[PDB]
């Protein structure tokens, strides 16, 4: 599988009996006690590239982590559960800061009082596929695939007013179908397209709808599944009506019912359950990928294929057994058995309390980490894995020269951004702006060898002069 | 069963202070 992505997750973050702290106060910590060079923007809030190529900075009063460009949907489970380290290991570290501050962050997505913050998956894109098919074909898509992708929410409603379990924490905050907000009025679909990348070729499309998930199995699936229909888009393979009536409201009526048993009603008469409208995407993928490839399919489109269809047959027939897969499931597994042992309404607090401490990142408090550590949850990756990449970055893509150039020649790194690299060489006047204009350039097939080769950032800048349109574009 | 015993052991004190304080400032 390959299609250029990225995950920016926005976490939750809490400091409690402090009354000097504030979000924008505590995220910095966060932030600057974990780490190297600061954002080049070509108030500057703490913002800083790590050495696996991702950024970590203070986003609207919460700290956010966005992966390094990836390829393909394991790895961006992989730097993105890395993430999730980087967020627990910052925390640790800013309580040894001279204001002494205890963090808790969660990776989830709603105070459930009204007020919600953003998982956003980036998808590259050829700048020629039309719009409009992107918007009607992914608008039914995203209204549904939360029956896989929810992470569950405790109170109906933005206001959390309602009584009842609900998949997904996002749903309640979309407002409309199509527009640029990110923070109100939120649109199904956003339309900023700033791909850091030649925009006479790439459109970046930025999704803004998804939950953040723990569940490994959950990330995989929504970037996975996500990226097989952007292809049938580019390609105007679909060539049904997916569209459905009031999307919004129906948006929320699926969210609403996690007995998953209401129904869409399409433009073209067809009433089908969420489920049932994602096995006609599911369909449509497999059809595709065999017209286009026959058997030859890379083993992970097969296995996200699989998976998707697994999943659903799974959800169509009881949802439960998918508890060790799915977030929602995961946690409505833990809070039905608190509501039968004690006889617990859906407003008891304490099913809030489990509703968030779920995507508490800390290891030996987090309800999803304590599944895992035992052995309730499938995983995906592999922790040793995990662990390197929360400092080595993926090796086909530009973040191999990013995150590279920080790790060995950090001291000589003015500042980075997902298409600069900027160096302050000992001795010279100016600033060296190296740009990385190509996603898919200054790979460790590019600059591997070079970097290998060069013991000062002034070697390395002298090897790339006059040709950046060899390493990088 | 066993795993909301884990779950017991780990959750947080003072849980209706602690959903109560849980205010976050609106992001993206
Ligand atoms: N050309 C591209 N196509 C797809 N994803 C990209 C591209 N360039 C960067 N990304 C990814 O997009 C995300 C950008 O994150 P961030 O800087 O937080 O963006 P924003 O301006 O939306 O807050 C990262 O996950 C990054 O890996
Ligand atoms: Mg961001
Ligand atoms: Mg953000
Ligand atoms: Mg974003």
């Amino acid at each position: 599988m390959h299609r250029v992505m990225g995950i920016e997750t926005e976490y939750g973050i809490s400091v409690p009996h402090q009354p000097n702290a504030n979000a924008m106060a505590a995220s910095s910590q966060v932030v600057n006690a974990y780490a190297q060079a600061r954002w080049d923007f070509e108030l500057g809030l703490a913002n800083v590239i790590l050495t696996n190529g991702a950024r970590l900075y203070v986003d609207h009063a919460h700290p956010e982590y966005s992966t390094p460009e990836v390829t393909n949907p394991r790895d961006a489970v992989l730097w993105d559960k890395a993430g999730e380290r980087i967020m627990a290991e910052a925390a640790r570290r800013a309580a040894d800061l001279p204001m002494g501050w205890t963090i808790q962050l969660y990776k989830n997505n709603t105070d459930n009082k009204g007020a919600s913050y953003g998982c956003h998956e980036n998808y590259l894109m050829n700048r020629s596929t039309p719009f409009a098919d992107i918007v009607r074909h992914l608008i039914p898509f995203f209204v549904t695939r939360q029956v896989f992708c929810g992470a569950g929410r405790v109170g109906i409603g933005a206001d959390g007013r309602g009584e009842g379990f609900q998949l997904s924490q996002r749903a309640d905050f979309f407002e409309v179908e199509v527009g640029l907000e990110t923070t109100l009025k939120r649109p199904i679909i956003n339309t900023r397209d700033e791909p850091h990348a030649d925009p006479e070729k790439y459109r970046r499309l930025h999704v803004i709808i998804g939950d953040a998930n723990m569940s490994e199995i959950a990330t995989y699936l929504k970037l996975g599944t996500t990226a097989l229909v952007l292809a049938m888009i580019e390609d105007g393979f679909l060539s049904q009506d997916f569209s459905v009536e009031s999307p919004v409201g129906a948006l929320r009526a699926v969210s609403h019912d996690p007995t998953l048993r209401y129904q869409l009603r399409l433009h073209d008469g067809r009433r089908l359950t969420a489920v049932q409208l994602q096995m006609e995407y599911l369909e449509q993928a497999r059809k595709y990928v065999e017209d286009r490839f026959g058997t030859d399919v890379d083993d992970m489109t097969r296995d996200v294929l699989d998976r998707w269809e697994t999943t659903l047959v799974r959800l169509a027939d009881d949802p439960m057994q998918l508890s060790r897969d799915l977030d929602w499931v995961a946690k409505l597994s833990i809070l039905e058995g608190y509501r039968q042992r004690e006889n617990l309404p859906w407003s008891a607090h304490k099913l809030q309390l489990v509703d968030l401490q779920y995507h508490d990142v800390r290891p030996d408090r987090g309800l999803y980490n304590r599944l895992v550590a035992r052995g309730r949850m499938n995983l995906l990756v592999d922790e040793a894995a995990v662990r390197t990449a929360m400092h080595e970055p993926p090796n086909d893509t530009r973040a191999y020269f990013r995150g590279r150039c920080l790790a060995k020649f950090g001291a000589e790194i003015a500042a980075a951004s997902w298409d600069s690299v900027i160096f302050d060489l000992p001795g010279r006047d100016s600033l060296q702006r190296v740009p990385t204009l190509e996603p898919l350039r200054g790979t460790r097939a590019h600059v591997g060898d070079l970097l290998d080769r060069c013991r000062s950032a002034t070697e390395l800048v002298a090897a790339l002069t006059g040709g950046e349109n060899l390493y990088f574009q | 069963d066993a795993i909301l015993d884990e779950i017991d052991d780990v959750l947080e004190e003072n849980a209706e202070e602690f959903v109560r304080s849980y205010i976050q400032k609106g992001g993206e």
